[PDB]
């Protein structure tokens, strides 16, 4: 209860629990640091860990919000990068296949906001919030885990909307034949380096990548035992 | 009463 | 070869007795030898003046019923010094270290003088060896006294090999001559001089008891009586002539003993009658002869392999008992003859004995399987069998040996009912010296008259029948035979046939205008049952009809009518083991569903024949691409699923069945895995539309797959058929397996390991399961039993909380194992001998070190070859050396689907691994504990719940039993396709998610069917969860602990198990109940 920040500088920051029929002041914890990068995705941003089931933006864009209203701060969160609570994302499999339409710890996210003013407005409240355990626990703020996706993601077993999926399949084809076509076009374009050599592509060829790959991935017979004078010599030699 | 048995996470009872 | 005779002779040193216990022994008889020189001679004496020594005497005599009475006792008694000498195995030094102990046989044979020519008739020879025998006792006990022996010697009557006519003394020591130790036992035969009666007047045809009836009994007992140290002397020479006699000779005494064969009477019950020297003589029957141009089968030169494996092929396909006999002189070639005499024959004509008389017709056909069944398995050359053959006990329990068994409890049970005893008559006591060989007798007639082809074999056990009786008693005493009946009541034990075990029918002989004598017991044995009939063909037989039952089988119904009708009316026969399987079985909510026969697959055929008409839908139907072909790949199409189907019971798991669709190969497949499946739904999405206006009977609707792993594209066509039910399709595409392989080669070393688990599930879903439902179901039909065992042990894993980790496919092959490979059993029959058989093997498993490899294939090509079968072996070994503990592999189940063996037991967490093997375990120490029961039953398909770290407890809005289509409902299909969810229970998913997110820190496991595992109204289901070592200490705070925990000190931290908690309880909404931690 004393403690308020972690040694390797993680911020304890509190969370209160529901009040559930079949759980009759148990706590969540979350620990919270500053993140550095030279990113500009992941500039701005700060580094989560032990996240909630489900934790989503609205999430985040509620506890900042009653964060703001105790401590009167302008904070603004404008994403929550790397939320991936079941590793769904961790591999990019379309990445690995192919390059075409997809140029690229655990239980932890990145928080980023929209402008350096909002997050060390948002770390001075949370230091404020760590020391409120220690004295009051009871002002503790509490987590709500009802929203909007959380409803949708309860509901596992909804057949999915033949009309959005018609728009969402159509756009797709659209967009790979677009690009599988660019691709085609370029390895047989009769390529040529800036001194003069033309590249060779076999045909039904149809990507670049793909001829760099196969790069990656990928005399004795005719040679006499005795044709010449010293091959019979050595011959002899052994004979005897 | 029912079947119980301890549970084993080292592989000890085979 | 050589592995085999390496593994002979460590057989035999292991079992090899301690020669110092020889000396001691050998020392104590030695010396019983003087003290029996010290007993004096006896006069003339009759009845009247025996009775009167006798009368004050602590000694009385082993009279064997009827005891001689004053009238017809007029031959008088006397004792004479006999001719001491030692036989049995320790005579032909062929003996070994038993740990329940072995026996010394010593014979005392009295003098010829003792003995009329026609004493042996009505039981003359038989009373005056009686007194000979007391007469024995008496001065051995006293001089046993005077040499102070008698504090660590007791003493008591026995009879020899449970023959009722020869009683004979027994002696053993209790904790210098002490002798406990060695754990022998002197056994003092008291048999006649040789040739004493002629022979030709003591054979089986013939008769001894006077009232004719022959008595082959008797006949063989006196005769075998005087005819003890002939057979001696001739199995001596040869041991000499061939040199590994004495080995064949200890490997038959084990594969006896495994089986729980012995030398003991059979007409009693007990299985018996072949024994070691029954084995040994057979060799030196053999060892001259034995072929039917009186052409050696053996030779002296044989090994002990040789030995053994010949008499086994002897015994397997040569008939001795209905169709030929064998005869040998002891004192000549042998010879085969072609005529049988109906029952277990070995004349010999130099002693006119029939060594087969003990042994019954019925134990003598399951001899001859278990001979075969072994010479199947000793010629075999892919597996090695050693350890089955010889080193396997099956003889431990009667259910996992016999399919069925129903005890009967007979009336007034101090003495059989007038009726009963009437029925035993003296005709009969001539044929069968006591009553109790008479009515085992009358039992296997009529159970195997009544049954006739729907069993294989029948064995009829006297249960709780004594032999050893005090010195004070001439007769052994039952508590509830009170001297009358040695028995406390008889257990009926089958081996039934599957292919007509459940005919409704038993057809008998036909019609004619003159009612024939098979006809004649046809109408007498079946009474008011028996009738005449008429059928399609045209056929007019005589034949009585049986109802099906889902709780008990037919035979259930035919032995308790046949029993009562004939053996007795009071008769209660009961078999309450099965009935408490059959009902765990769900019981489908169809017509007549009590009436359905477990083997009925009637629920199956309907639903297949729903897919066909869906079958012929798809193919003419038109599409960009032409259809390959439509695959199903289901449960219930592989008839394993757990309940049957039910037309429009979607609550079922199991409803949604899946099926594969092809097309034709195409080069216009994206190259790119998203736009691959995209193009999938595409596909699925025309055919999801013209069938909609084509048919507008059938409805459907989409569901995406999320159990390939990165792979979110998935989406697959529900169909839900107008018959009532439901089916989801897939594509395959030949793109599909390739693209996967590329992204292995493209990942990167560390990701490898993970994308190539990937493609696991990816073939374990696409390409081997085809293969996985083409074999099983072919290979399902001969095994009728296999559907019913395998749903009811995939029950057991649900009650258990094992499903969850547990992938479909394992559990039908782990159970199928007692089926491809019954041995050292047979193939199961019934549904208990096959789900205990299934228990047994987990128990007995060891997966770090054995694989399990089975081939399916039909019952005696696709059988693994020798080159196969080694290539398979050097997986298991290299796996297992990269895993020696088996952490990341515990079961490795391969065949020719799955080589690799990896398939369907990847991704099992140790922890319920080690489960599976540790409740199976336990279940079978409860059996042994506690015999088979319905307390035991109940036990065994009840969960503990308690070890369990933290137990959640949830129910649904509504009861999903009868949704479920489980008689303990819905007619349609609700018009809003979003109705379904409503009627469905989540728990399985919310399980399958809550793992993930805790994979590192906990084990959350759940009933995935809750119609059947969750009461009376089928909503109760129970979430169980496990902390695992780490996280349940404290831990230091870094960034990878990976789990919710809280601080404790500045740098340590502790599992927050509140939170989760309630993570659980607002993750499970209202349907969690309680929390118990």
């Amino acid at each position: 209860e004393d403690i308020s920040a972690m040694k390797n500088g993680f911020i304890v920051v509190p969370f209160k629990l529901p009040d559930h029929k079949a759980l009759p002041a148990s706590l969540h914890f979350m620990f919270a640091k500053r993140h550095q990068s030279s990113n500009s995705n992941e500039s701005d941003c700060l580094f989560l860990v032990n996240l909630p089931l489900l934790s989503n933006i609205e999430h985040m864009k509620k506890f900042v919000g009653q964060l703001c209203g105790k401590y009167d701060t302008v904070s603004h969160v404008e994403e929550l990068l790397y939320n991936d609570e079941f590793g769904l994302h961790e591999v990019d499999l379309s990445a690995l296949t192919s390059d075409l339409m997809s140029s690229t710890p655990r239980n932890t996210a990145l928080l980023k906001f929209v402008d350096a003013a909002s997050i060390n407005n948002c770390w001075n409240a949370l230091k404020k919030y760590s020391n409120l355990h220690a004295k009051h626990p009871n002002e503790l703020f509490e987590w709500t885990y009802t929203t909007p996706s959380f409803t949708t993601f309860v509901n596992f077993y909804k057949p999915l909307d033949i009309d959005y999926l018609k728009e969402d399949i159509h756009t797709h084809m659209a967009i790979f034949e677009q690009r599988e076509a660019q691709a085609q076009e370029d390895v047989q374009s009769s390529i040529v380096d800036e001194d003069g050599f033309t590249l060779v592509v076999g045909k039904n060829t149809k990507s670049l990548n793909s001829i760099r790959k196969k790069i990656l991935n990928k005399i004795d017979k005719k040679a006499k035992k005795d044709f010449y004078r010293f091959q019979v010599r050595e011959r002899k030699k052994q004979e005897i | 009463l029912s079947l119980s048995a301890g549970f084993d996470w080292t592989a000890s009872i085979l | 070869s050589n592995i085999f005779k390496l593994q002979i002779d460590e057989l035999l040193e292991q079992v090899k007795l301690k020669q110092k216990h020889v000396l001691k022994v050998e020392k104590f008889l030695h010396k019983l030898y003087d003290i029996l020189q010290e007993i004096p001679d006896w006069e003339e004496k009759s009845l009247a003046e025996v009775d009167s020594f006798f009368k004050n005497k602590i000694v009385s005599v082993p009279f064997v019923d009827p005891k001689p009475i004053p009238q017809n006792t007029n031959y008088k008694f006397n004792y004479k010094k006999p001719d001491i000498s030692l036989i049995g195995s320790f005579a032909l030094k062929a003996g070994i270290y038993q740990p329940n102990g072995s026996s010394i046989d010593t014979l005392l044979t009295m003098p010829k003088e003792l003995f009329e020519k026609k004493d042996f008739l009505n039981f003359r020879c038989l009373h005056k060896r009686s007194v000979y025998l007391a007469y024995l006792t008496h001065h051995l006990l006293i001089l046993l006294k005077k040499d102070k022996l008698d504090s660590f010697l007791q003493l008591e009557y026995s009879y020899f090999d449970n023959d009722p006519l020869l009683p004979i003394l027994r002696i053993s020591c209790s904790k210098d001559y002490n002798f406990y130790k060695t754990r022998f036992s002197i056994n003092l035969l008291i048999g006649f001089p040789y040739k004493v009666f002629e022979p030709k007047k003591l054979l089986p045809n013939r008769n001894c008891i006077r009232i004719l009836p022959a008595t082959p009994l008797y006949n063989f007992s006196v005769l075998s009586s005087s005819t003890h140290e002939n057979y001696l002397k001739y199995l001596y020479k040869t041991k000499k002539q061939t040199e590994s006699f004495v080995e064949a000779t200890v490997l038959g005494r084990l594969w006896l003993q495994q089986r729980g064969f012995s030398s003991n009477m059979s007409h009693s019950g007990s299985l018996g009658g072949f024994g070691t020297f029954e084995f040994t003589i057979l060799m030196a029957a053999l060892l001259n002869g034995g072929g039917i141009n009186s052409n050696k089968i053996l030779l002296h030169g044989f090994s002990s392999y040789q030995l053994f494996k010949g008499v086994i092929k002897y015994l397997a396909t040569m008939d001795l008992c209905h169709d030929g006999h064998l005869q040998f002189h002891s004192n000549p070639a042998s010879k085969y003859i072609d005529e049988g005499f109906q029952t277990p024959t070995l004349f010999d004509k130099s002693t006119k004995v029939n060594i087969l008389t003990k042994m019954t017709v019925s134990s003598y056909q399951i001899l001859k399987e278990y001979a075969g069944e072994t010479l199947r398995m000793l010629n075999n050359v892919v597996q090695d069998q050693f350890s089955n053959i010889f080193l396997t006990n099956i003889s431990r329990f009667d259910n996992l040996k016999y399919d069925l068994c129903y005890d009967v409890q007979l009336p007034l049970g101090n003495n059989l009912e007038t009726s009963l005893a009437a029925t035993f008559g003296s005709m009969e006591r001539v044929k069968f010296i006591t009553l109790e060989n008479f009515l085992a007798h009358k039992i296997t007639n009529v159970a195997r008259y009544a049954l006739g082809d729907r069993i294989k074999y029948i064995q009829i056990e006297m249960v709780g029948q004594k032999s050893d009786f005090p010195i004070t008693k001439r007769k052994v005493y039952s508590n509830t035979g009170g001297n009358h009946f040695n028995f406390d009541f008889v257990r009926v034990k089958l081996i039934v046939n599957p292919s007509e075990c459940d005919k409704l029918v038993t057809k008998g002989p036909a019609h004619s205008e003159t009612m024939s004598t098979e006809a004649a017991v046809f109408k007498n044995f079946w009474g008011i049952k028996s009738s005449l009939r008429r059928f399609k063909d045209g056929s007019i037989t005589h034949c009585c009809v049986w109802s099906t039952s889902s709780s008990e089988p037919i035979i259930s119904s035919i032995v308790n009518f046949a029993l009562q009708k004939h053996v007795s009316k009071k008769a209660q026969i009961s078999n309450e083991t099965i009935k408490k399987f059959h009902n765990f079985l769900p019981l489908p909510n169809l017509p007549s569903s009590a009436k359905t026969s477990v083997l009925n697959l009637s629920s199956f055929f309907n639903l297949k024949k729903s897919f066909d008409d869906l079958y012929k839908i798809i193919f003419q139907m038109k599409l960009p691409l032409s259809v390959k072909s439509i695959l199903p790949v289901g449960s219930a199409f592989r008839y394993t699923s757990l309940c049957q189907p039910v037309p429009f019971a979607y609550s079922d798991p199991d409803f949604f069945q899946d099926v594969i669709l092809e097309f034709e190969t195409s080069p216009k497949w994206p190259d790119e895995i998203t736009s691959l499946e995209k193009a999938k739904t595409a596909f699925l999405l025309k055919i999801q539309e013209e069938l909609s206006a084509n048919s507008s009977t059938y409805r459907s609707f989409f569901s995406r797959d999320e159990s390939i792993p990165y792979n979110l594209e998935i989406v697959t066509l529900n169909i839900l058929t107008p018959e009532g039910y439901g089916f989801k399709f897939r594509v395959l595409t030949e793109r599909d397996e390739i693209l996967y392989l590329r992204a292995i080669a493209n990942a990167r070393n560390e990701l490898k390991p993970e994308l190539e688990a990937t493609f696991l599930k990816f073939t374990a879903k696409y390409l081997a399961s085809v293969r996985h439902t083409r074999t099983l179901e072919n290979i399902s039909h001969s095994y009728q039993f296999y559907s019913p065992v395998v749903r009811l042990f995939k029950r057991w894993l649900d009650t258990h909380l094992l499903l969850g980790h547990i992938t479909d496919e394992l559990a039908e092959l782990i159970a199928i194992k007692p089926f491809v490979d019954p041995a050292p059993y047979f193939i199961p029959g019934s549904l208990e001998n096959g789900f205990l058989k299934v228990l047994k093997f987990i128990s007995q498993w060891n997966w770090k070190d054995d694989p399990l490899i089975l081939d399916l294939v039909k019952p005696e090509s696709e059988r693994l070859t020798l080159a196969q079968y080694k290539g398979i072996q050097m997986n298991f070994t290299n796996l297992r050396n990269s895993d020696p503990n088996g952490t990341h592999l515990q079961f490795f189940v391969a065949s020719k689907n799955d080589p690799s063996g990896i398939l369907y037991s990847s991704g099992i967490p140790l922890p319920i691994a080690t489960r599976l093997t540790a409740l199976a375990k336990v279940a079978v120490n409860l059996l042994q504990t506690h015999g088979l029961n319905q307390q035991t039953i109940n036990l065994l398909f009840t969960p503990g719940l308690k070890d369990y770290d933290f137990v959640v407890d949830l129910r649904t809005p509504i009861g999903l039993k009868s949704s479920c289509g489980i008689l303990s409902a819905p007619s349609n299909f609700p018009e809003n396709l979003n109705d379904l969810s409503e009627k469905m229970d989540p728990t399985y998913q919310l399980v399958k998610y809550l793992n993930l997110k805790y994979k590192n820190s906990l084990i959350l496991s759940s009933r995935k069917y809750i119609g059947v595992n969750g009461g009376e109204k089928g909503d109760k289901n129970v979430i169980t969860g496990l902390i695992k070592p780490l996280f349940k200490g404290a831990h230091k705070f870094r960034v990878n602990l990976d789990c919710n925990v809280k601080p404790v000190d500045d740098e340590n931290v502790i599992l927050n198990k509140e939170a989760i908690f309630h993570e659980i309880a607002a993750f499970g909404n209202d349907m969690v109940i309680n929390f118990e931690t």
